[PDB]
RNA sequence: AGAACCUUACCAAAUCUUGACAUCCUUUGACAACUCUAGAGAUAGAGCCUUCCGGACAAAGUGACAGGUGGUG
RNA sequence: AAGUUGGGCACUCUAAGUUGACUGCCGGUGACAAACCGGAGGAAGGUGGGGAUGACGUCAAAUCAUCAUGCCCCUUAUGAUUUGGGCUACACACGUGCUACAAUGGACAAUACAAAGGGCAGCGAAACCGCGAGGUCAAGCAAAUCCCAUAAAGUUGUUCUCAGUUCGGAUUGUAGUCUGCAACUCGACUACAUGAAGCUGGAAUCGCUAGUAAUCGUAGAUCAGCAUGCUACGGUGAAUACGUUC
C-alpha cells in the first residue's frame, strides 16, 4: 500500500489527494489529468510541487476533488500534492513554504452589498 | 379562451341576447360591456354598442370581424 | 439614524419574546400572538405591565406577564387572572396558562418609565423635570447608566423639538451591553409626544 | 428497527441541549443512541427596504436559521419509548419521532 | 491626498517560456478573464513569427519590446517631459505592443499579433510609430522638464 | 436562379437558398433534405439535376410574390375593418402593445426633435 | 389602508384570480410576505421588538 | 419584493344612504352557502332549507355613530 | 448501470465546542517611544478578507399614501358597490439598463467543472405524444434522502473567411402553448417567414485598488401568469496607483 494522504482547497474546491509509489501517473475522479484539466499549464502548476519536492514522477497520484471549476480544482489538487508530500517526508518543508505551495489562498468571492451591482462595483451616477 | 382546445370565448349572455330575436329580420342594437367577447360568424350582420370607458361606440360586424375580439373596434384612447 | 437597541440585539445577548416554532401556520400562529398581545395591552394599561413572553406547545399558550404591580393584574382572589385566562381562552380555541412575574425595581425599567412619563406628560408636568427625576432615581438605584429623550410640540410650542439628558455610561455600540430601550407616545392636547429611555444597568 | 427523532429549532443552544437531554434519557432507558448528527441549518435571508417611502439603496437584511438534529435509536425498549413521549423539551424546539 | 506608494503585484513566469514578460503579455491579451484564449492567441502567434522569421520566438519577442520601450514621456500640468520607469517601459511596450496588433488589418488576432512583433522587431510598426512619436513631443517639450 | 430569384454563386448551397425573399435557414434545410443534395455543396458546383429538384420542391412553398400579397393582403385587410392592429397600421406605430412613450424608433421612423 | 378597501380584501372574491395579499397588522397592500403576512415595515418593527421567533438581523 | 380584472387611490356609467367596516340599544330569529328568473355586473322577485348551547351567534328597524389613500411632513 | 446495498466513519463534509493572529519574536529607519519597512514561524501578518454597527449635529431634507396623530375639511358624499377604461398614450428632452455592431467571432455535433436557495395541494423524476413552447399518465418528496436542476463561459472536431454577412434580431404576417372566468386596449413563451438601425459612438461623462473590475451563467422575494429590475450565489479572472500641480 503506502499511501500518502492528504487535503487541499482553494476557492469552493476540494480535493482529497492520495499519493502511492508510481511512475509519475495522475488520475482525477477516475479520469487522466490531461483529459479532466482543460489546459496544460494547470498540469505543470500540478507538477510544480513536484519539482519543488525533487521528486518528480516517482509517485501516482489519485485525486477525488469537487467543487468550484477548474483552475480552482487543479491547485486545490496542488495544495493536497503539497500535503501529502510534507506527510510523506517532514524534510520537504522548508522547500515547500520557500516555493510558496503549503498556504491555502484564503481569497474568496466577496459577498454583494444591498444597493450595489456587485460586491464593489456600484451604479452609474449622474449629477442631475 | 385563446388555447385551441378551449372553445373561442364568449360571454354566455352576449351570446344568448344575439341568439335572442335571430329569426326575425328587424335585429336590433345590442348594449354591451364585453370587449373581451369573441366575434363569431353568428354576429354577423350586427349592431352592438361597445362601451370602450365613457360610452358606447357602435360596431358593425361583417364577415372579416370574424375571429377578433369586440374591443378592437371600440378604441379606448384618444390622440389628437 | 440609530438602530434599535432591542432590535440589535435581539438573537444575540437578548431573547426572543416569542418562544415557539412552527412550520406551515406560521402566520396564523404569529398573528394569534400579536392580537394576544394587543388585548393584554389594552386590558392591562393600568396595570405596569412591563412587557410579555409567549410560548406554545401541546395545544397550550404559556403566557408570562412581567409587571410592576402583581397585585393588580393577579386580583386579591385571583378573580383578575382568571377573568384575563376565560377571555383569552374566548379569544383563542386553545388552553393559556398565564404566570405573572414581579418586577422589584420599576425605576430600573426602560418601559414602566417610558409609561410613567409620558403619563406625566399628558398631565402636562414639565418635559425636563420629569427627565431630570427619572434619571436621578434610576442612578440611585444603581443603574450605571441613564438617557431620556422627549420629542415634539414640548410645552404645547408651535415648533416640534426633541432635549434628551444622561448620566454615567450608555454605551450602544457594545453588543456585550445589555440596554432596555422604551419608546412610549404621550397625547397631548397639542398631539403626538415621543419618550424614548435607555438603561444601562450594567454588566451581567 | 431503529426510531428516528428530528429536532429543528432556531436557537441552536436550545436544540443542542434538547438533543443532549433525549440521548441521556434514552441512554438511562437502555437503548443504545447514534447521534447527535447535526444535519445542515436552514437559513432563509429577508432583504427589506430600510426607509417607510423611496431610498431604495438603504436596506436591512434579517434572517432565520432553523438548526436540525438527528437522533438515532437502535435497540429500542417499552421503557425508552414512554420516556421519550413523556419528555417534556423547551417549546422552542420542534421534535418529530420516526418509528 | 495619497499616504504613499503602495506594494505593486508580481506575475508568475509563463509556465513553457519561464518568461514573466511573456506572462504579462497574455494577461494584456486576455480580455472578460479568458486566460485560455489569450494563451493560445499568443502560443499560435509565437509559431507564426518563428516559422516567418527562422529566429528564437522569444529572441524576436524581446527585440521586440526592446524596439518599442520608450525612455521619455511627457505629462500635462502645458506638457512637461520626464523619464520612464522600467517597470512603465515593459507595460506602456506590451500595451502598445497589443493595441496596435488589435489595429492591424489581418485577419485573425494570431496573425495580428505575429506580423505586429515582426514590424517591430524590424523597427517599422505602429508601436515603433507610437514611440517615435513620444520621443519626438518630449524633446519638443524638453524644455519644461 | 430559383423562384426567378438569383442566389449568391460562391455560397453554400443552403446559405443561399435564404436569399430567396420566404426561405430562410430551417426551410432552406428542409428544402435541401427533401431534394437530396449535400449541405456544403457551393451552388456554382452543383448539378442540372438538382437545381431541378430544389426549383420542383421550390415551387410549392409560396415565396416570393405569392407571400408579398399575402402579407399585404392581411395589412390591408386588418387596415380596412378598421381594427385596433388597422389604425395603428395606418399611423405607423408597434401594433403587438409595445409602449410608445420611448423605443418606438423602428415603427415611427428618425427623431423628430 | 382603507377600511373598506380591506374589508373587500377580506371578503370572498367572485372571481378566485381576484385575490391579494395584505399585510394582516396595518393594511398594506406592497411587499407583504407570505410567511408572516406581513409587510417590509411591520416586519422590521416587529423583527426589532423580538416579536417574531427566530427572526434577527443578518449578516455574513 | 409583480397595474388585464383585483391591486387602484383616477375616469365614464349603473347604483346605496347608520352605510363596504366597528361598539352600544329594541325584536327575535333557523343567516346561508345552494339552486330559478332579469340584469355587464353590483343587486331585486319565491321558493326551496339544511344550525343553536340559561346564552354564545346571527338577521330586521332606529339613534348614537361610522367612513376619507381629503389638506397641512 | 449507479455509494445502488452488505459493511465502515478513514477521508471529505455537516454543526456544536474549542485552538489560532496579539506587532506576539528577530533586524533596520525612527528622539532607546509610537509607528513604518524587511524576515522567521504560521493556513492566515500587521484592524488577514468582508458584514452588521452610523456619535454631538446640518439640510423646517423625505414620508399625514405603511401605521399613528393636533387642527382643518366632506358627510344624499371628498364615504360605499359594480362593469368598462386610465395608470401601458406619444411630434419630443433626460437618467438607469438589456442586446449588438463580430473572427479573442457566428453556426453545428461531442464532452467536463460550481456555489447558493425553494418546494404542500407545492417541487413534478422516468415514460409516451409534439420539431417546438408544452400535453397525458405519474414515482418520490413536508427535505443532507425526491424534485426544481444537464449551469454557462470552457475543451475538443467540421464549416463560414472580413462580406450590413451564416453579424445583429427590432419590426410585422401567419400558426400555436401555458396561466387565468377573461391575454382587444394590455401577459410570457414557442414554430415558419419577414430581417430595421447598428461596422465600437461628438461635446461630455460613470464604476472600480484583488478574487476587485470585466465576463459567464445559477437561485430567490413579489407572484395564477408576467423581471433586461432588485436581492443573493458561484465559474474564469485582469491593468494600474509615479505622485498631490490641478
Ligand atoms: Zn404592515
Amino acid at each position: 500500500q503506502v499511501e500518502y494522504r492528504g487535503t487541499g482547497r482553494r476557492k469552493n474546491s476540494v480535493a482529497r489527494v492520495r499519493l502511492v509509489p508510481g511512475e509519475g501517473n495522475i488520475t482525477v475522479n477516475n479520469r487522466d489529468v490531461r483529459e479532466y484539466l482543460p489546459f496544460e499549464s494547470l498540469i505543470l502548476d500540478l507538477n510544480q510541487p513536484f519539482d519543488v519536492t525533487e521528486t518528480k514522477g516517482n509517485y501516482d497520484v489519485l485525486v477525488n476533488v469537487h467543487g468550484g471549476g477548474f483552475t480552482g480544482q487543479a491547485q486545490a489538487i496542488r495544495h493536497g500534492i503539497a500535503r501529502a508530500l510534507l506527510e510523506a517526508d517532514p524534510e520537504y518543508r522548508g522547500s515547500l513554504k520557500r516555493a510558496g505551495l503549503l498556504t491555502r489562498d484564503p481569497r474568496m468571492k466577496e459577498r454583494k452589498k444591498p444597493g450595489l451591482k456587485a460586491a464593489r462595483r456600484s451604479p452609474q451616477f449622474s449629477k442631475r | 379562451a385563446r388555447s385551441i382546445k378551449k372553445g373561442p370565448f364568449v360571454d354566455e349572455h352576449l351570446m344568448k341576447k344575439v341568439e335572442a330575436q335571430e329569426g326575425s329580420e328587424k335585429k336590433q342594437v345590442i348594449k354591451t360591456w364585453s370587449r373581451r367577447s369573441t366575434i363569431f360568424p353568428n354576429f354577423i350582420g350586427h349592431t352592438f354598442a361597445v362601451y370602450d370607458g365613457r360610452k358606447h361606440v357602435p360596431v358593425y360586424v361583417t364577415e372579416d370581424m370574424v375571429g377578433h375580439k369586440l374591443g378592437e373596434f371600440a378604441p379606448t384612447r384618444t390622440f389628437k | 439614524q440609530k438602530i434599535n437597541p432591542i432590535g440589535l440585539r435581539v438573537g444575540i445577548i437578548r431573547d426572543w419574546e416569542a418562544k415557539w416554532y412552527a412550520e406551515k401556520d406560521f402566520a396564523s400562529l404569529l398573528h394569534e400572538d400579536l392580537k394576544i398581545r394587543k388585548f393584554i395591552d389594552n386590558e392591562l394599561k393600568e396595570a405596569s405591565v412591563s412587557h410579555v413572553e409567549i410560548e406554545r406547545a401541546a395545544n397550550r399558550i404559556n403566557i408570562a406577564i412581567h409587571t410592576g404591580k402583581p397585585g393588580m393584574v393577579i386580583g386579591k382572589g385571583g378573580s383578575e387572572i382568571e377573568k384575563l385566562r376565560n377571555k383569552l381562552n374566548a379569544l383563542t380555541d386553545k388552553k393559556v396558562h398565564i404566570n405573572v412575574i414581579e418586577i422589584k425595581k420599576v425605576d430600573l425599567d426602560a418601559r414602566l418609565v417610558a409609561e410613567n412619563i409620558a403619563r406625566q406628560l399628558e398631565n402636562r408636568a414639565s418635559f425636563r423635570r420629569v427627565q431630570k427625576q427619572a434619571i436621578t432615581r434610576a442612578m440611585k438605584l444603581g443603574a450605571k447608566g441613564i438617557k431620556t429623550q422627549v420629542s415634539g410640540r414640548l410645552g404645547g410650542a408651535d415648533i416640534a423639538r426633541a432635549e434628551q439628558y444622561s448620566e454615567g455610561t450608555v454605551p450602544l455600540h457594545t453588543l456585550r451591553a445589555d440596554i432596555d430601550y422604551a419608546h412610549a407616545e404621550a397625547d397631548t392636547t397639542y398631539g403626538k409626544l415621543g419618550v424614548k429611555v435607555w438603561i444601562y444597568r450594567g454588566e451581567v | 428497527q431503529k426510531i428516528r427523532i428530528r429536532l429543528k429549532a432556531y436557537d441552536h443552544r436550545v436544540i443542542d441541549q434538547s438533543a443532549e437531554k433525549i440521548v441521556e434519557t434514552a441512554k438511562r432507558s437502555g437503548a443504545d443512541v447514534s447521534g447527535p448528527i447535526p444535519l445542515p441549518t436552514e437559513k432563509s435571508v429577508y432583504t427589506i427596504i430600510r426607509a417607510v417611502h423611496k431610498y431604495k439603496d438603504s436596506r436591512e437584511q434579517f434572517e432565520q436559521r432553523t438548526h436540525k438534529r438527528l437522533i438515532d435509536i437502535v435497540n429500542p425498549t417499552p421503557k425508552t419509548v414512554d420516556a421519550l413521549m413523556g419528555l417534556n423539551l423547551p417549546s422552542g424546539v420542534d421534535i418529530e419521532i420516526k418509528l | 491626498p495619497r499616504k504613499g506608494s503602495v506594494p505593486k503585484r508580481d506575475v508568475l513566469p509563463d509556465p513553457i517560456h519561464n518568461s514573466k514578460l511573456v506572462t504579462k503579455l497574455i494577461n494584456k491579451i486576455m480580455l472578460d478573464g479568458k486566460r485560455g484564449t489569450a494563451q493560445r492567441i499568443l502560443y499560435s502567434a509565437f509559431d507564426l513569427v518563428e516559422q516567418r522569421s527562422g529566429r528564437d520566438a522569444l529572441e524576436v519577442f524581446e527585440e521586440a519590446i526592446n524596439n518599442i520601450m520608450p525612455v521619455l514621456e511627457v505629462k500635462a500640468r502645458y506638457q512637461v517631459p520626464v523619464e520612464v520607469r522600467p517597470e512603465r517601459r515593459t507595460t506602456l511596450g506590451l500595451r502598445w505592443l497589443v493595441n496596435y496588433a488589435r489595429l492591424r488589418g489581418e485577419k485573425t488576432m494570431e496573425d495580428r499579433l505575429a506580423n505586429e512583433i515582426l514590424d517591430a522587431a524590424n523597427n517599422t510598426g505602429g508601436a515603433v510609430k507610437k514611440r517615435e512619436d513620444t520621443h519626438k513631443m518630449a524633446e519638443a517639450n524638453k524644455a519644461f522638464a | 436562379r430559383i423562384a426567378g430569384v438569383d442566389i449568391p454563386r460562391e455560397k453554400r448551397v443552403v446559405i443561399s437558398l435564404t436569399y430567396i425573399y420566404g426561405i430562410g435557414t430551417s426551410t432552406a434545410q428542409k428544402i435541401l433534405e427533401e431534394a437530396n443534395v449535400s449541405a456544403d455543396t457551393r451552388v456554382k458546383d452543383l448539378t442540372d439535376d438538382e437545381l431541378g429538384r430544389i426549383r420542383e420542391v421550390v415551387d410549392g412553398y409560396k415565396v416570393e410574390g405569392d407571400l408579398r400579397r399575402e402579407t399585404n393582403l392581411n395589412i390591408k385587410r386588418l387596415m380596412e375593418i378598421s381594427s385596433y392592429r388597422g389604425i395603428r397600421h395606418r399611423r405607423g406605430l408597434p401594433v403587438r402593445g409595445q409602449k410608445t412613450k420611448n423605443n418606438a424608433r423602428t415603427r415611427k421612423g428618425p427623431v423628430k426633435t | 389602508a382603507k377600511t373598506s378597501m380591506v374589508a373587500k380584501q377580506q371578503k370572498k372574491q367572485k372571481y378566485a384570480v381576484r385575490e391579494y395579499t395584505r399585510c394582516e397588522r396595518c393594511g398594506r397592500p406592497h411587499s407583504v410576505y407570505r410567511k408572516f403576512k406581513l409587510c417590509r415595515i411591520c416586519f422590521r418593527e416587529l423583527a426589532y421588538k423580538g416579536q417574531i421567533p427566530g427572526v434577527r438581523k443578518a449578516s455574513w
